[PDB]
This record gives C-alpha cells, structure tokens and sequence, in this order.
C-alpha cells in the first residue's frame, strides 16, 4: 500500500507460484486472497 | 421398481420419463437427433465424449436443467466405459467413422468397441441394449466397411442375447453425408436400386423401440417408401438444386430389400418420402 | 395528529366539491357519481355514451382547460355486468388540478375512441386493445403492441393466468424456435395472506 | 343508435385464447371459503372464491421441487354473490360446481344460565 | 500529475482552468474509516406516558370519499383553483 | 410585442378588435342555445365578464395583469376552441336528462 | 445494435434519404410488470418500481413511496424528506448526464461519454456506500427512507460538487460551442405547443418548447419549495435548445444539492409508526411488540385502505405517473404507470415527418429512452 | 423562476460579424475542441490494473449468501420461513424437520442464484441474522447445475470465512 | 339489455365479411409460402387455414363473429406485411408434437388425463 | 461421523444418502460431493453444561444485537436441564 497513489491504486497483491500446486506463475485468479486481506484490499477499513 | 424412475404426467422439459439413457458417440449426426428426441421426451441422457467440449457445447442445450450429463471415454480401456454404465437403464451403440484414420481403421472400431461395451453392459446390469448397423452389411465383397459391420453384428448377436440389432438404409437430413456429397461433387450413372429413409422416421422408430418392451431380440431393418433408381435420384437432386472412395463404392454398389425381418409398420411409425423432405432440406444452392 | 399524519387541506376539497357540483349541473345527460377523496383529486364516474361530449367539453370552456391526457387503464373488476373500466386521467396546464374520468364498459361494447380529440390517446388505445380487448369503434389503427405477433389471450385480464400457455424453446429437429405448452421448474407457491379481523372499520359494506 | 340487442348466451371462450383442453377438461369450484379454524374472524369470509381442481405435481429430480404442467391451478377469483359467479362461469365457458354457503347458526348463551340451580348446565370450575 | 513543470504548463495552456487544483485523482478525502459507533436518535416516538396510539392513528383516519351528484340565477362557475401566477426572471444570471 | 415565448404561435397585430368580434360571435352562437339549461347561463356570465374586462381597457400589459391567459394569443386560441365546442354543442343536446342508469352495484368500491 | 440504443424494431417506409412514415415496433422488452405486481404485495413488489425505469434508480422509488404515503395518510419525517430530495437531485444529475452522453455516442462523439462516465462511476460509488447495490438500490421504502446514511458521506458529496461543476463546464467547453454538432442538431425536431399539449408530451420537451411548466414549482410534493433554483425554458423547440435545457437542469441540480447540504437537519430516519415501517434491531431483539410487528409486517404485509389514487413526480424524463388501485388488503389490486418515454415515442411521426434517417437517429437520441419504461 | 436559453441576437457591428466570419473561415473553435481533448490527454488515467488491484466498496455489499453459526456452536438458523416469505422472486426454499434433540431445524435450504435479485430483504428480515449477504462477488460459473445452492453449500460457504462477515456485521449492526 | 354491436346487424353481414376474409386468406397464403421460404406445400397450408376457420364454427352471436373478423383481419395484415417471422408462421402449424391421442387407453397409461 | 455405506458415498448430517438403485450416483460421476465436514449434532457435547445459581434466568447469545432475542428460561425441573430453544446450550441451578 502506497500513499502517493490514489484511491483504487492504494493496495495491491502479488501472488506466488504454485500456491496450491497449480502452476499459478501465469493466469492469476480472483479469490487467490485470504479473507482478512480481502477485507483490507477492497478498502473496507483503514487497518491491515 | 425404484422411485424417481416411474413416469410423471406429460412429456418434455423436466417432465421426467422412465428411461435413463446412455448414448454412445452422439457428437455426429444420428446421435444428435436422438439426443434431441430424448430431450423432447424429457429424460436423463449420459453422453461420453472423447472429443472437444465445444462440439458438445453446441449440441448441449437441447436437454433441460441438469438433464444431460457429460463424461470422457476412449476405445482402449474398460474403466471409463464402466463409469458410463454405473447406473443406466438403456444403452445404445451408435459408433462409427466412414474413413480410416491413423489410430483406427475400419478394423477395431467395429471389432474392438462393441466387444468391450457389450461385455460390460451384460455384466453391469442394463436392459434393452440397442445396436445400430448398416443395411445389407454382409460378408460379401467390395467393402471392408460392410464386412467389418458384419463381423460386429456377429459379435453383438453372439454375446448379449437380449439386444435389439437394428439397421437403417442410407439416411438423409440437414447434416447428411452422402446427399451433401451429391450436392458437393466436381459423375456418372448406372442401374442401382436404392431406398433412402428420412432421419426422423428412423429416430421415432428407435425411441419407440427404446421405450417399448416385449419386441426385443427381433432385429430390424428400415424401408424407404419409394426405393427407386440412383441416377433418377441424382437427376432429382440436381433438379431441386438448380444446377446442371470406399464411400463411392458403397453408394454405387447395392441397396436391396430383405423380407426376412420386420421394419417400420411392424413397429407403427409413418414413413416419409424423399421428395417432400428434399424440397424442405435442399437449401444452399445458388443465391 | 400533528406529527407523522399527512395533513389534508380542506381548501382544495371545498373548491373541487363546488367544481364537481358545477359539472353535474351543466352536463346532466351522463353524470352518475362525482366523488372526492381525502387527498383532494376529482373522480367523475360516467356512462360510456358521452365520452366524446365530456372530453370535447373538458378540453375547453375556460372554466377548466385540461389539455393534458394521461393513463387510460380499463381496470378489470369482475362481479359486475360491465367488467372493465376506462380511466382517463386528465391534467390542467393553467390550474394545477387532476381529474379522473372513470367510465365503465364491458368486454364487447365499444367506447367512442377518444383519439379524434386527444392525439395522445392513439398508442394508449392500442395498448388497451392489445392487453384487455376493449374494441374502439371509429378508430384508425388497431394493431398489436407489447405482445408477440403469434400471441392471443389479452394477458392482463384476471382470466389469463400468470404463466403463459405458450413457451418458447429452440429445437434442432426443425432448426428453429418452437412453442410448447408450459413445463415449469418450480411451482410459484402462492401464499394465502388475506388475514381476518377487519383492518379498516370505516369501509364496512352493508351485510345481509 | 337503437341497435340490435337480443337476449342470448355469451361465448367469450372463443376469444380468450385458452385452448379447448382447458375448456372441457377442468371443472370450476365456486364456494365461500371457510374460516381457517385456529383463528376466529370472518373477514376471510364474505366473498365467493372460484378455484380450479388441481392436477399432477411431480418431483423435480434435481432439487425436490414441485414442477407442474398446470397453468390454471393457481387462479382464484373473489366475487360478491353466487349469481354473478354462475353468470361468469357460463359466460367464460367452463363447467362449475356450487358448494353452497353454510353460515354459523346463532345461539343463546348467558352467564346466569351458566350458574343454574337444578339444571345441569354448570361449568363446575370457575 | 506529481510531475514536471513543462507538461503542467502545456496542460494549463491547453485549457486555462487550473488543472492541478481539481484533477479527479483524489488523495486526501479518502474517508477515514472505522468510525466511532454512531448512536441513532429517535424523535417523537417511544416517549412514555402520553403515546396513546389512538391519538396518532393515521391509518384509521382515511375516510371513504365523499359523494356528490349521482344517478340514484346562481352566481357561480368557479374554477378548480385560482389561476397560477406568471413567474419571473430569476436574479441568478438570467437571459437576457 | 416581438416574438412571444411559445413556438407554434406567431404574434398578433390586432389583439383587441379581433377578440371583441370573437366574443360577439360567442354571445351570438350562445344566443342560439336554449334558455333553461345551466350551460347558457354560466357561459353567458363568464363571457360577458371577460368581454367587460376587455372593453374597459385599451391596454396590453394591464390586459395581461387583469385578464389571465399569458401572454396574449392564448386567450384567442382558447376562445376559438370554445367557439368550436359551442358549434359542436348545438348538436348533442347535453341538457336533456340522463341516458340510462348504471346497474347500481357497480361504483361502490370494496368488492 | 446501436441506433436503437437497446431494442426498437423500426419499420420506416421511405421515399429515398427521406421518409414517408414509420412505426416503432416496441414491446420486445416486455416483462409482465403490472401482472407481477398484481400477484405480489407492496413491499415485495417494490423492486419492479425500482427497475421499470432502469436508470432513475431513486426517483421511481420515490414515486411509488409517495403513492403509498399519499394513500396511507402518513407524513414522512423531515430528515427522510431531505435525504430523499438530495438523492432525487443526484439521480436527476445521473440521468441527464446519461442522456447527453448517449446522444453523443449515438451521433458519433466518442470521448465526452467517457469523461462523464468516470464521473458517473464516482456517483455509483456513492450509491454503493449508501446501500450496497451498484445500480438497483431499492433503499426507498414507503414511509420514509430506510437504513440511513453512514457517518462520513456529506463531505464526499461536497467534494464531488466542486469537481463536477468544473467538469461540466469543461463539457460546455467541448461540445456546446461546436460547429458541426450545432449544424447536426438545429434543423430538426419542431414541436408546436398545440402538439406538445395534445400528444401528451412530458417534462423536458415541454420545458424546451414554449410553455412554462414544472411539477416542482407548481405542485411541490415535498420540500422542494425551500430551495433556490430556476428551471430552463426553451426558445424555438430545438434539439440544440433542448440540449441546453438538459445541461442547465444539471447545473440547477448542482445548486439544489448545495443548498440542501447547507440546510440539512438531523432529525430521524423513519416514521413514528411500527405498523408501516419495521422496528429496528435494538427494540426488535429486546421488546415483544416489535418482534410481533416485525414478523407480521414481513409476512403479511401492511394493510392499505381501499381506494384508487394517482400521483406523478418529475422524473428526469418527465411526468412519471403511477396509478394505484387498492382493494382493502395487503396486495395492490392493479397498478399502472404513465411513462413519459411512451408518450414521447407516440410522437415520433410528428417529430420526424419530413426528415431523413440520421435525423431519426438524432430524434431517438435527443429524448432519453430506456424502453424498459416504454414497456409497462 | 425561469431562466430561458437561446435568446441573443447577432450584433451587426463590424467586430462581431468579423469574429463570426473568422470562426467560420478559420476553424478556430474546432482547434479549441482539440485543445480541450489534449488537455485531458496529458493527465494520468484513472484505471486500475484489475486482478492485482480490486476496486473499492462499502461495508454493506450484497454478495455470496453465506450462513453463520453460534460462537463455538451449531447453526444459527431456525427455519422460521420469513426469508421464503419475503424473497421477492421466491428463490428461497425451506423444508424443515427437527432432529434427534428436539430443537427445531431444517432439512433443505435452497437459494436460486439465478432468481436471487440481491435485495437484502432476507438480510433485513432474518431475526437471528442467520443468512447474510456475503461480501465477495466472484461466481463466474460454467454450468447451470452449480448455481442452485444447497444448505450444505451455504454452510461450507459460511465455514470458508466468517472473520470477514463478523467484522462487517460488527462494523454495521448499528444502522440496520 | 342495451347492446350496440360492432359492424353487423344480423348474421348476414357476418357471413359476408367472413367469406371476404376467407377469400383474402386463400389468395394470401401462396405469397407467404413463397416469401418466408417455408417447408410446406400450398394445399397443406390452405387446408390448415380452412381448419382454423372450421375450428370456430359453433359461434352464434354477431358481435363475436365480427370480433373474430377483426382478429383475422389484423393477423392477415401482419402476414402480408413482413412484420412477422418464420417462427410465427410455424407456430400456427403443429410440426412439434404434442402426440397425445384421445384414447382412454393411452390416457390411462399416461397418467391422469380424464 | 460419516457412515461406511456400501456405495461408499459420504452421508450428510441428515440421513439422505443413496441406495444402489439410484442414478443420482451416476450424476455424481467425477464431481466430488461437497458435504458439510463439521456437523451440528455433536457440537453440544463439546460445550460444557453451564451452572447459574438463580431460578429463572436470561439468555441473549453473546453480545447485544448480535444473536437471538432475549429468552427467559426456567429451571424448575429437578432432573432435566434447561434448554434455550434458540441457543441449544443447557443450564443448571446451584442451590
Ligand atoms: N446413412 C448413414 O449415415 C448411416 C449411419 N449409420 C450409423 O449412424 C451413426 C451416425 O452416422 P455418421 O454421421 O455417418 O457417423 P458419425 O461419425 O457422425 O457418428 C459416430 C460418432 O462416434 C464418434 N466415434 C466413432 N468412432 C470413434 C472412435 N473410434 N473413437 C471415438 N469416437 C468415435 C464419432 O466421432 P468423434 O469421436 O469425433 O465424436 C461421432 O461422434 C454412426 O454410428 C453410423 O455407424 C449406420 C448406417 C447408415
Ligand atoms: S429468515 Fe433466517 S432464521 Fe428464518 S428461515 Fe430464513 S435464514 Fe432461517
Ligand atoms: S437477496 Fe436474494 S435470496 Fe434474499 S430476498 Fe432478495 S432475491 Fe431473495
Ligand atoms: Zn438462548
């Protein structure tokens, strides 16, 4: 999360490779986030 | 017998009928019209596809909500075929390719496929198994295709006694092979008798046999109501279409009647001639 | 009383009462009921043989202009010899008042087709023909709008049930979209909710 | 303009579009709806409801729902008298049954009768 | 923005509306969430000791509509309403 | 004036005398209409008072202050329309008593 | 595709690059709205009035809730009236900016559509913070507004007001002073006042062609009588003139939002009646009668006294009318909708009697159609 | 108050007519339009790189249709059928039986995700707050078979997360 | 009982207008089977047209016959225009069964058809 | 607590598991049946029997306005524990 960027480009997620053994270096999906960071990432709060 | 198998009221569109039908092939032509008439009847249809899911995606939505079901299969093993006949009331063998490929000739489709599925069908407890074949496919000459279908008829007659061996003549429709081959050529003519029968008469007969008991074991053969000359037929096709190699031996050689075994009216469905439906279906001429 | 109760103004009530008795004085040939609700809008209940005279009067005459037309719906009340009700809903431009001409009719006898005097009435009339079935004599154009061309039944009656008799699906046997009788996936479970104990006391009809 | 008018029947059933199967095959039932007996109030009375006799309701095998091929089995009309009910049933074509109204009978009760001397009408508990 | 002077000068020169001020990339009024728990007040209800519901019984006050004539020299002809006054050109920059 | 506020309403060059002969035609055609009907009396009252509004003023702005129908020709157009309904109402005889009664179990609501 | 902007099956019979006549065959978007509301209750069939016009997401809710309140004899509380007025003005702003931008995309004019849709995305975010829905926020129950706004919203609307005044003045910079766009819509769309009053036109046509008329000024159905604004009037009955009418109504909606925020009272959310509005959660979980009224209010539906009513609001299309017919029950007996889009589509021949096909595209573009409302 | 538009006149002065003539013959206002569009060119566009930057929301969104359960306990529903009574497309279907204890419970609890129109009436209506409109909106389903949720689907969808749901409810139980 | 009928005065105008409408349908069908590129012979279409006339044969009232003339006139106008499509003309026919006969035996095996 | 069915399919918390004459088995082909893994019956014995010494006590459910409405249960049975209908957890009295 940066504070020099605006509302929408605040927070972003970078996924790792083979998080469930599925060769996810490519083709990143939605809902590859755990739900607490899913609360954090939609700007539903101001706390990690 | 068990509940959710008994019929319910009217027919079609989640009006549940009795049969649970496992249909082989069906990505081609006759299986597609048969799946359509079962969805009009409204039953649960298990179709295995080895092919792309996209072809069965385009022939998919004819079933109602969760009615048809998909699985995968091959012509090598028995595990996927047993998975196809885990629970199946009736099952039909509609398989075949009209030209030899690398991995499969005319041999071993007609030999290798019905052996395994007839074996596992007699084992795994199905009823009223229906096998198609071609008309007048004998041990006689000029067709490796037709002698291989005679070999397959021998096997399906020998093992699994309680079948329905059935055979139509050359059938014509919207995605016909040989009638489109007649329209898409380039050409010569002899004297050769031939009876064609429209495809929905055949599939009405098939579904009437698939829901009718106590006519089983009797093999059937289908009858064209005209049964006239090949060269007159090519003239009529070119006339309605406005324009002036194992397959070509099969179409030139012979198509005869066989009075030994029953046909359409012994089952009770009206035959429709070539000319009416040919005016109906011969689009795609000039302009 | 004073909070959270929408207060009425008796000025509009008295003025519309005087205007209603005035209309009943000056057109005695067709007037049956002139009723005023608590929220002060005029309702004039009329026989269906003076539609053209009443509208040709109420468009002009300089005591009430009423140029503007709106809703026409022939609200289907059964248990009557005349089922349907044509409701013209007229609005002034100088005076800020709303009048509802409720004229009655049945399923078959035509009303006089107001399109000659109110030009807005054309598609309103075509809609009422296509949904109800009130024919409009001496009218130029009666076609079907809001329903299918191969469709019949006048679906906004009470006698047309909520589902349809026809339902479309595609089939490849004839390569087209064909119509079949209805085979639903779920019942539309209708819940009885006419609860007793008479939730309004002032509207008790006289019993026998 | 002093037109034809003659006293005959009405045959809207050829206009309303509903097919002959539902014209001849079902049977209307017209009745005053009885009180839902657990509650005690008669606002749900004082009408004349018309219903249709139900038909087959099978089980949807995918969810256990009730799929029905019955378009008319969920219509119910509210009328004000029996004669308009009969007139509408003959006008709109189909057959009908008349289950006649059965009002509650008036009776006579008094607490002084509940506390009699030789008569056996006695509550014996209150 | 957050950039150099030449391109910001070309932005102001292509439209002189002070582009750096109101630029539609907000950084500051992102609303500070996890607010304190708000108490929702209630006005002229739930006050004890006088709230007879029969007093403010607004549903029951709907009278059936009053009926004037049926089928079952008086100096008159008023309108349904007074004639509505002609308006005025507003002061807030009219035309013309 | 010059180019009034409406669209399909071109300005008038003779307000007064055109409207005066209009209202004399209104009273004339109303004079053909029978007597005991209320319609003759109310039309007579409103038309004579509107004409006496006009005959007492040679103005335009004070005419708009005193008489409604803003601005000017709308009174003329509504006058022509009331003349049109008068010409219709020589026919149709609306003061005659009622055409036949309702079936009397109809207009009362609660069904 | 696009020259319907949706679906209208146009049948134009024409002598060449001209006309003879035309019929808009409409009703392809028929959905059975009045029938479905006839088989439902009031509170359950509220979303049909949310989406029979599918753009004005709050105005038609306001119209239905005012019909129920007008029949039911309940004044809504003051703060609910002010929130309803604020979102009426926001909804008017959204609907007029969609009308201008879809006129532009129908006529060509790619990018100003996109500038103003980024602004409309901001306003969708505000609706989401209020209710949760992207577009079809129900949110306006009968008897005042339900589930009032969370803490921290008015400052955001203030910031949007400043940014949006600058952006709409840059849209006037872009489009209004254009040569060929003016040449594109001046010659067409004459509307005589006779035609405007007989053919049943409503709203922006009546403003843009002659007659001084506004429901907000004439018959204030709520607290509109306490703010300073002034509706634009047309000059010649022209689509350039009507475009100017729509842009200045956007500007006056900005002024009404500004004055409404600077005169906002913090009263209360819903009515003082637990027989129409549901009791809230605290008294629900700790009362008895609140749980009773919650349970029967959501199962049975509140009863509505018998009677026939009609009302109309000033939706951004025009005189949006709703006509209720209530048997004494908890289900409305018959509802019907006066659609300004339908009455405007009725005058299609008289607007385009002597013109060509691109003029017909401009005639459909210059009147805010949704055709979900032309159907009913 | 009325403020009409388009009432000017062309001033026949030499200055005004030569300004309008320069406007005509010199393409000035078209260059002005190009200037406005390039003034929006040299800005920074407000896009978001989607699968890395999800969009903003509210704490009162309507998504997933989860169920809840008591703290260290069993299910929170009762089968009180209010949600089937208030579902405005009647997608809710509840068949209820009591189990071997005696406390009332269910057998079958169905939402049609096709017919669900995402009001929140079953969010406002449920007295124990058993059904909650879930937080996330990613359904993206291949077949029509999957979109008919069961009760065990909703329990395993409420077991997939509650910390989100509990945090949002504790954020916003005071308004609704 | 005051009734003002639509067009006729007795059934003589009813017979006149219905024979005119049948003449219109008889000469309008081969144009449509040329235009819509159908699959049906001309005499089969004409026979089902006269079948649709014969279906409503048991109607006596003049108003109902006049209203049927109105309905048929409206649909003949919408078929001589090209406003309808191949779906609608095939919807008038029946080439999608609906196979259930009127036998009591078949209505006994197929459930619950009295 | 799944049951070793002859089919081998997982049972549910409700006794709805199939037979050998069911084709809904063959519509479960290749698609793994999602059953609830944490049941609802056995999660009562996991919770201890609370002991509140008073006679008629009050149950809310873990916090105000998050849970079930106030239910005032009685404990007068000498051998049967109390049971809130909403909660499901028991109560006993302490003399
Ligand atoms: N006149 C006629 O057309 C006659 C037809 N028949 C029978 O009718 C049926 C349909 O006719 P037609 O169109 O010519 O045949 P098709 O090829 O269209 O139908 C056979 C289907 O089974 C598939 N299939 C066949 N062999 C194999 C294999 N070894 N492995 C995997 N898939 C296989 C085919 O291709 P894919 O694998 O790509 O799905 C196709 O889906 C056939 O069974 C044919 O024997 C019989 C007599 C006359
Ligand atoms: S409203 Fe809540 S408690 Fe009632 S049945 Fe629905 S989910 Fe269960
Ligand atoms: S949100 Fe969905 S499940 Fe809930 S009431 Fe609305 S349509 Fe029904
Ligand atoms: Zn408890």
């Amino acid at each position: 999360e940066d504070n020099k960027q605006f509302f929408g480009r605040h927070r972003w997620v970078i996924y790792t490779t083979e998080m469930n053994g599925k060769n996810t270096f490519w083709d990143v999906d939605g809902s590859m986030v755990p739900p607490e960071w899913h609360r954090w990432l939609h700007c539903m709060t101001d706390d990690p | 017998l068990h509940h959710a198998v008994i019929p319910h009221g009217k027919g079609g569109r989640s009006s549940v009928s009795g049969i649970v039908a496992t249909v082989f092939g069906a990505t081609g032509f006759l299986g597609r019209y048969l799946v359509n008439h079962l969805g009009r009847m409204g039953s649960q249809v298990i179709v295995p596809y080895r092919c792309e899911p996209y072809d069965t995606m385009h022939l998919r939505p004819m079933g109602d909500l969760g009615q048809i079901i998909f699985m995968d299969w091959n012509g090598r093993d028995k595990d996927s075929i047993r998975r196809a006949v885990e629970h199946s009331n009736v099952v039909i063998n509609l398989v075949g390719r009209e030209w030899e490929t690398k991995n499969f000739d005319f041999e071993d489709v007609f030999v290798k496929i019905p052996q395994a599925i007839a074996q596992v069908s007699k084992e795994a407890g199905v009823e009223k198994f229906i096998h198609i074949s071609h008309l007048n496919a004998d041990i006689k000459s000029s067709s490796k295709y037709l002698r291989n279908k005679a070999v397959g008829e021998k096997e399906v007659r020998e093992t699994f006694p309680e079948a329905t061996i059935i055979k139509p003549a050359d059938i014509f429709g919207r995605e016909d092979r040989f009638l489109n081959y007649f329209a898409n050529i380039r050409s010569l003519g002899k004297k050769t008798v031939k009876q064609p029968v429209y495809i929905v008469d055949v599939t009405k007969g098939i579904i009437n046999a698939i829901k009718d008991p106590d006519a089983r074991g009797k093999t059937f053969a289908f009858v064209g109501p005209n049964r006239y000359l090949l060269f007159d037929l090519v003239q009529y096709v070119f006339a309605v279409a406005h324009r002036p190699r194992d397959k070509v031996e099969r179409i030139h050689t012979t198509d005869r009647t066989l009075p030994h075994l029953p046909g359409l009216e012994d089952l009770g469905v009206q035959a429709t001639p070539l000319e009416l439906k040919a005016i109906e279906v011969l689009r795609r001429h000039r302009t | 009383t004073r909070p959270t109760v929408r207060p009425r103004n008796d000025v509009a009530h008295k003025q519309l009462s005087a205007f209603g008795e005035y209309v009943a004085e000056i057109l005695p040939k067709y007037v049956q009921q002139v009723q005023v609700s608590c929220f002060s809008e005029l309702e004039i209940c009329i026989h269906p043989d003076g539609v053209i005279p009443v509208l040709t009067f109420l468009r002009d005459h300089s005591n009430a202009q009423f140029k503007s037309l709106a809703d026409l719906t022939a609200v289907d009340i059964p248990t009557r010899q005349n089922r349907f009700e044509i409701v013209y809903n007229l609005l002034s431009l100088r005076f800020n008042s709303r009048i509802r001409v409720k004229t009655y009719t049945d399923e078959l006898t035509p009303v006089e087709s107001s399109v000659s005097v109110y030009k807005a009435a054309n598609w309103y009339e075509r809609e009422i023909w296509d949904m109800f079935g009130v024919f409009f004599a001496n009218h130029p154009d009666l076609r079907r709008i809001l329903t299918d061309y191969g469709f019949e039944g006048h679906p906004f009656r009470k006698d047309f049930p909520l589902s349809g008799y026809v339902e479309l699906r595609y089939d490849d046997e004839v390569k087209r979209v064909v119509a079949e009788p209805v085979e639903l996936a779920q019942e539309f479970r209708k819940f009885d909710l006419n609860s007793p104990w008479e939730a309004f006391p002032a509207y008790r009809q006289p019993p026998e | 303009t002093q037109l034809i008018t003659v006293d005959e029947k009405l045959d809207i059933t050829t206009l309303t579009g509903v097919p002959e199967e539902h014209i001849k095959t079902r049977k209307a039932r017209i009745f005053v709806p009885a009180r839902n007996n657990m509650q005690s109030g008669v606002n749900n009375t004082k009408k004349w409801k018309m219903e249709f006799d139900t038909r087959e309701r099978w089980e949807n095998p995918l969810m256990g729902w009730a799929s029905t091929a019955d378009p008319l089995s969920n219509l119910v009309l509210t009328f004000s008298t029996k004669e308009d009910a009969i007139a509408f049933a003959e006008k709109n074509g189909w057959s009908y049954d008349v289950e006649e109204r059965k009002v509650p009978k008036p009776k006579s009760k008094s607490y002084g009768a509940n506390f009699s001397w030789n008569k056996r009408t006695r509550v014996s508990t209150k | 923005a957050s950039a150099t002077r030449l391109i910001q000068g070309l932005r102001n020169w292509a439209s002189g509306r002070d582009l750096q001020a109101k630029l539609q990339l907000r950084y500051q009024e992102i609303s500070k969430r996890t607010q304190p728990p708000p108490k929702l007040p209630v006005g002229p209800s739930h006050r004890l000791s006088n709230n007879y519901y029969c007093a403010r019984d607004g549903r029951r006050e709907a009278m059936p509509p009053s009926i004037v004539m049926s089928s079952q020299s008086e100096k008159k002809a008023v309108s349904p309403a007074p004639p509505i006054k002609r308006w005025e050109l507003s002061q807030d920059e009219p035309y013309l | 004036k010059k180019t009034t506020g409406l669209v399909g309403l071109a300005v008038c060059e003779t307000p007064h005398e055109r409207l005066k002969i209009l209202y004399t035609k209104i009273l004339d055609v109303l004079g053909h209409i029978p007597k005991n009907a209320a319609y003759r009396k109310y039309t007579e009252q409103i038309t004579n008072e509107k004409l006496s509004i006009v005959k007492a003023e040679p103005d335009v702005k004070k005419l708009e202050e005193q008489l409604q129908g803003g601005q000017i020709e709308e009174v003329i157009l509504q006058a022509e329309n009331e003349l049109s309904l008068a010409r219709k109402m020589i026919q149709w005889k609306p003061w005659e008593p009622l055409v036949e009664e309702p079936p009397a179990s109809q207009w009362k609501w609660p069904i | 595709h696009p020259a319907a902007h949706g679906v209208l099956r146009l049948v134009m019979e024409l002598s060449g690059e001209m006309v003879r006549k035309c019929d808009p065959h409409i009703g392809l978007l028929h959905r059975g709205t009045e029938k479905l509301i006839e088989y439902k209750t009031y509170l359950q069939a509220l979303p049909y009035f949310d989406r029979l016009d599918y753009v004005s997401m709050m105005c038609n809710e306001q119209a239905y809730s005012l019909a129920v309140e007008k029949l039911l004899n309940i004044q809504p509380p003051p703060r609910a009236q002010w929130i309803r007025v604020l979102f009426g003005e926001i909804t008017r702003l959204l609907n007029h900016i969609m009308a201008v931008t879809t006129h532009a995309l129908d006529i060509g004019a790619m990018t100003p559509f996109f500038w103003m849709f980024e602004e409309r995305e901001k306003m969708f975010e505000f609706y989401e913070r209020v209710s949760g829905a992207r577009m079809h926020a129900a949110y306006v129950r009968p008897g005042g507004v339900h589930q009032d706004l969370p803490l921290g919203l008015m400052d955001d609307i203030y910031e949007f007001s400043k940014n949006f005044s600058l952006r709409i003045d840059e849209l006037e910079e872009m489009l209004t002073n254009n040569r060929i766009w003016r040449n594109r819509t001046v010659d067409i769309g004459v509307v005589t006042a006779e035609d405007a009053l007989n053919y049943g036109f409503s709203g922006v046509m009546l403003r843009g062609s002659g007659i001084q008329w506004d429901l907000r000024k004439t018959q204030p159905y709520d607290v509109y009588d306490q703010v300073e604004f002034d509706v634009p009037i047309g000059s010649r009955g022209d689509c350039y003139d009507r475009y100017l009418c729509r842009v200045e109504e956007m500007r006056q909606s900005i002024r009404i939002i500004s004055q409404c925020l600077n005169k906002m009272p913090p009263g209360e959310i819903k009515v003082d009646d637990a027989k129409v509005s549901p009791p809230k959660r605290a008294e629900m979980k700790t009362s008895m009668e609140s749980l009773i009224h919650h349970f029967k209010l959501y199962t049975e539906g509140y009863q509505v006294p018998p009677g026939a009513t009609y009302t109309a609001i000033e939706a951004p299309k025009g005189e949006f009318g709703v006509y209720l017919v209530s048997d004494g029950s908890s289900r409305p007996y018959r509802c019907k909708i006066k659609a300004p889009g339908f009455a405007h589509l009725a005058g299609l021949d008289k607007m385009s009697k002597g013109h060509m096909l691109a003029d017909v595209v401009a005639i459909i573009g210059t009147q805010d159609i949704v055709f979900g409302e032309v159907d009913r | 108050t009325y403020k009409y538009v388009n009432l000017r006149e062309p001033s026949m002065d030499m200055k005004s007519v030569t300004d309008r003539a320069a406007q005509t013959l010199l393409w000035t206002e078209l260059i002005r339009g190009l200037g406005m569009t390039l003034s929006y060119l040299f800005r920074e566009p407000a896009t978001i790189n989607y699968p890395f930057e999800k969009g903003p929301l509210s704490p009162r969104f309507r998504g997933e249709h989860a169920l809840r359960r008591y703290p260290s306990g069993e299910e929170r529903c009762i089968a009180c059928k209010l949600c089937e009574a208030v579902c405005p497309a009647q997608a809710i279907t509840i068949e209820a039986e009591p189990r071997a204890d005696g406390s009332r419970r269910t057998t079958r609890y169905d939402i049609d995700m096709t017919k669900c129109i995402y009001c929140g009436f079953c969010q406002e209506a449920c007295p124990v707050d058993a059904i909650v409109e879930g937080p996330n909106f990613e359904f993206s389903t291949e077949t029509h078979e999957e979109l008919l949720y069961n009760k065990e689907k909703l329990l395993n969808n409420g077991d997939k997360w509650e910390a989100e749901i509990a945090a949002n409810i504790q954020a916003d139980y005071l308004y609704r | 009982t005051s009734v003002k009928p639509i067009f006729s005065r007795d059934m003589n105008e009813a017979k006149r207008r219905v024979r005119e409408l049948y003449r219109a349908w008889y000469r309008e069908v081969p144009n449509t089977v040329h235009l819509f590129q159908l699959d049906i012979s001309v005499k089969q279409g004409r026979d089902k047209v006269r079948e649709m006339f014969k279906k409503n044969a048991h109607v006596t009232d003049p108003r109902v016959v006049d209203l049927l003339v109105i309905k048929g006139k409206m649909e003949l106008e919408e078929t001589i225009n090209v406003w309808k499509q191949r779906t609608h003309v095939m919807r008038f026919f029946h080439e999608t069964e609906a196979p259930r006969p009127k036998d009591f035996l078949s209505k006994f095996y197929v459930g619950h058809d009295p | 607590g799944v049951r070793t069915s002859p089919t081998g399919e997982k049972v549910t918390h409700t006794g709805q598991v199939y037979d050998d004459e069911d084709y809904r088995r063959v519509r479960f082909v290749g698609r793994q049946k999602e059953v609830n893994e944490n049941f609802a019956i056995d999660l009562i014995a996991e919770q201890p029997v609370s002991q509140v010494g008073s006679r008629v006590i009050s149950c809310d459910g873990g916090g105000g306005a998050l849970g079930h409405p106030r239910v005032y249960i009685n404990l007068d049975k000498e051998t049967k524990t109390g049971t809130c209908g909403y909660c499901g957890l028991q109560f006993r009295q302490q003399h």
